[PDB]
């Protein structure tokens, strides 16, 4: 195996997304959906911890370098069931569904390759087995926020108010807990270079749930402009 | 080659300098300068790299530092366990690393002894093997640090000619032999045969004929 | 582990490094011939994106690496007696935007000898003397190391100097064993040296004597 061995609240009126209907509208439209309160106990993560998904999750980050790079969804998140994993390159977006056993701390590790003069990612430190693979979508990579929902064996993202739909995803797996996927890096630069020493950036992440809630959404031509609830 | 000193020695808690000198290829165009030290029946321990930078776990005594196509590295504080050889490093501008011939640093610890020199010349019943061997047995020098020189007449040798490296004798003093082999019509050519041994920057010369 | 090998073979040696990947890390190799100081053989230049040798050894010298099992192996050809040494292996940077170089040695190197010659008893001369005096017997031509001098059957310790072998070009040892005794009983004193060659089972007595 490669596996290495490594709150504050707040809260805002945003989380708001299409509400998983595609249809055009150009007045006020209810919907009772699954949203996020207006002014609900959001978490502030510093980085990392297994997170529950419940009936949704409000992501949102402010983060400079390229450090958080996607998440692990999932229910024990063992080769015993199926895993959800996204995972964002400079270059792509790869979503897989397998049966991950996934490490205790799981991470991308960027290392040095001299033979390519590049910086590489090892898919390794995040899963040390990957079997039964049903799933794989790639396409281009995905303050950036976004809304993770699985319904109906869906799993729907929102990304950016008014969270435009990003993509969803025919996974059908249960998922109740999540992770945050952080890329971290190592180099032999100096003669007392410790190869555990695996670092970044300091990384901090938003975390919040969505409810069952009727809202009001206000659309004029295009995009939802206001909304409302109580 | 990079050039250092063969031998430097200083007493405990003085300074010392060794020096690399090298050329525009190496030292003079490069900050990659790197210091080692051996001690005996060890690997070569990395002590200074960069020309300044210390790997963690050095001490601070060491430090390096570089002027023109010279590199210097100096121990304050010389302690005991100092005593060692020392080589220096640098990047060439072919892509490729040299060494400097090692200096051998002593931490003194009794009187500087000048060398014993015994010439002995070929025995008459090695002579009737076909064969001549001069035995230049060097001894109680300190510190440990010499080089044999031998002249046929006035002429120097270097053809036949084996040098062992000192060891540490019983009491801490150096020993070495050197050896020069000749054909018995060489030997009974010349009128003499020399073995010069140097140390200290002085020498002590042993001479023996065949008449 | 240490590799004995005829002239004109080849060897492999091998380097397992943990931490690290040798994939994110330069390799370089020194050798150390016995008693001599620190060879650069090559290693890889990380502004060249591959290993560079020096110039002695291109043709000779192949340098691989296994990223399965992390082991970096080197492989010298067509191997003279000057190719006995202590072999190290060396880590270093391999990332060209930084501008440091440097290698840090990895273990304690492998030994490789190189020698044709095969078990070899010694043939033993007399070093005649010519206040004091100095005598004593020259073991010569023996293999392998080693052989042990005592004189008048361990009766006389005291001013014995055994000095250590020389390894010659022929791949065969020599050694001298010198006693330093009064220049009075030169005449009536009996001095015999044992020469014992256990690797051999070779013994000579002979009785060192005035010219």
């Amino acid at each position: 195996s490669q596996c290495v061995n490594l709150a504050y609240t707040n809260s805002f009126t945003r989380g708001v997304y299409y509400p998983d209907k595609v249809f055009r509208s150009s007045v006020l439209h209810s919907t009772q959906d699954l949203f996020l309160p207006f002014f609900s106990n959001v978490t502030w993560f510093h980085a990392n911890p297994v997170l529950p998904f419940n009936d949704g999750v409000y992501f949102a980050s402010t983060e400079k370098s390229n450090i958080i790079r996607g998440w692990i969804f999932g229910t024990t998140l063992d080769s015993k069931t199926q895993s959800l994993l996204i995972v964002n390159n400079a270059t792509n977006v790869v979503i897989k569904v397998c049966e991950f056993q996934f490490c205790n701390d799981p991470f991308l590790g960027v290392y040095y390759h001299k033979n390519n003069k590049s910086w590489m990612e090892s898919e390794f430190r995040v899963y040390s087995s990957a079997n039964n693979c049903t799933f794989e979508y790639v396409s281009q990579p995905f303050l950036r926020e976004f809304v993770f929902k699985n319904i109906d064996g869906y799993f729907k993202i929102y990304s950016k108010s008014a969270l435009e739909p990003l993509v969803d995803l025919p996974i059908g797996i249960n998922i109740t807990r999540f992770q945050t996927l952080l890329a971290l890096h190592r180099s032999y630069l100096t003669p007392g270079d410790s190869s555990s020493g695996w670092t970044a950036g300091a990384a901090a992440y938003y975390v919040g749930y969505l409810q069952p809630r009727t809202f009001l959404l206000k659309y004029n031509e295009n995009g939802t402009i206001t909304d409302a609830v109580d | 080659a990079l050039t250092q000193p063969a031998s430097v020695s200083g007493s405990p808690g003085q300074s010392i300098t060794i020096s690399c000198t090298g050329t525009s290829s190496d030292v003079g165009s490069y900050n990659y300068v790197s210091w080692y030290q051996q001690h005996p029946g060890k690997a070569p321990k990395l002590m200074i790299y960069d020309v300044t930078k210390r790997p963690s776990g050095v001490p601070d005594r060491f430090s390096g530092s570089k002027s023109g196509n010279t590199a210097s590295l100096t121990i304050s504080g010389l302690q005991a366990e100092d005593e060692a050889d020392y080589y220096c490093s640098s990047y060439t501008s072919s892509s490729t690393w040299v060494f400097g011939g090692g200096t051998k640093l002593t931490v003194l610890g009794q009187p500087k002894a000048a060398p014993s020199v015994t010439l002995f010349p070929p025995s008459s019943e090695e002579l009737q093997a076909n064969k001549a061997t001069l035995v230049c047995l060097i001894s109680d020098f300190y510190p440990g640090a010499v080089t044999v020189a031998w002249k046929a007449d006035s002429s120097p040798v270097k053809a036949g000619v084996e040098t062992t490296t000192p060891s540490k004798q019983s009491n801490n003093k150096y020993a070495a032999s050197s050896y020069l082999s000749l054909t018995p019509e060489q030997w009974k050519s010349h009128k003499s045969y020399s073995c010069q041994v140097t140390h200290e920057g002085s020498t002590v010369e042993k001479t023996v004929a065949p008449t | 582990g240490a590799e004995v090998k005829k002239p004109g073979a080849s060897v492999k040696v091998s380097c397992k490094v943990s931490g690290y990947t040798l994939i994110e890390i330069s390799i370089h190799w020194v050798r150390q011939a016995p008693g001599k100081g620190l060879e650069w053989m090559g290693g890889f230049d990380p502004e060249a994106g591959e290993t560079i040798y020096a110039q002695k050894f291109q043709g000779r010298v192949t340098m691989t690496e296994d990223t399965s099992t992390d082991t970096a192996y080197m492989e010298v050809s067509s191997l003279r007696s000057e190719d006995t040494a202590v072999y190290y292996c060396a880590t270093g940077p391999a990332i060209a935007a930084a501008e440091t170089n440097w290698f840090d040695l990895w273990g304690q190197g492998t030994l490789v000898t190189v020698s044709s010659a095969s078990t070899k008893g010694p043939s033993v001369f007399p070093l005649a003397p010519s206040g004091t005096a100095a005598l004593g017997c020259l073991v010569k031509d023996y293999f392998p190391e080693p052989v042990t001098v005592s004189w008048n059957s361990g009766a006389l310790t005291s001013g014995v100097h055994t000095f250590p072998a020389v390894l010659q070009s022929s791949g065969l040892y020599s050694l001298s064993s010198v006693v330093t005794v009064p220049s009075s009983s030169l005449g009536t004193q009996t001095y015999i040296c044992n020469v014992n060659h256990k690797p051999s089972n070779t013994k000579v007595d002979k009785k060192v004597e005035p010219k």
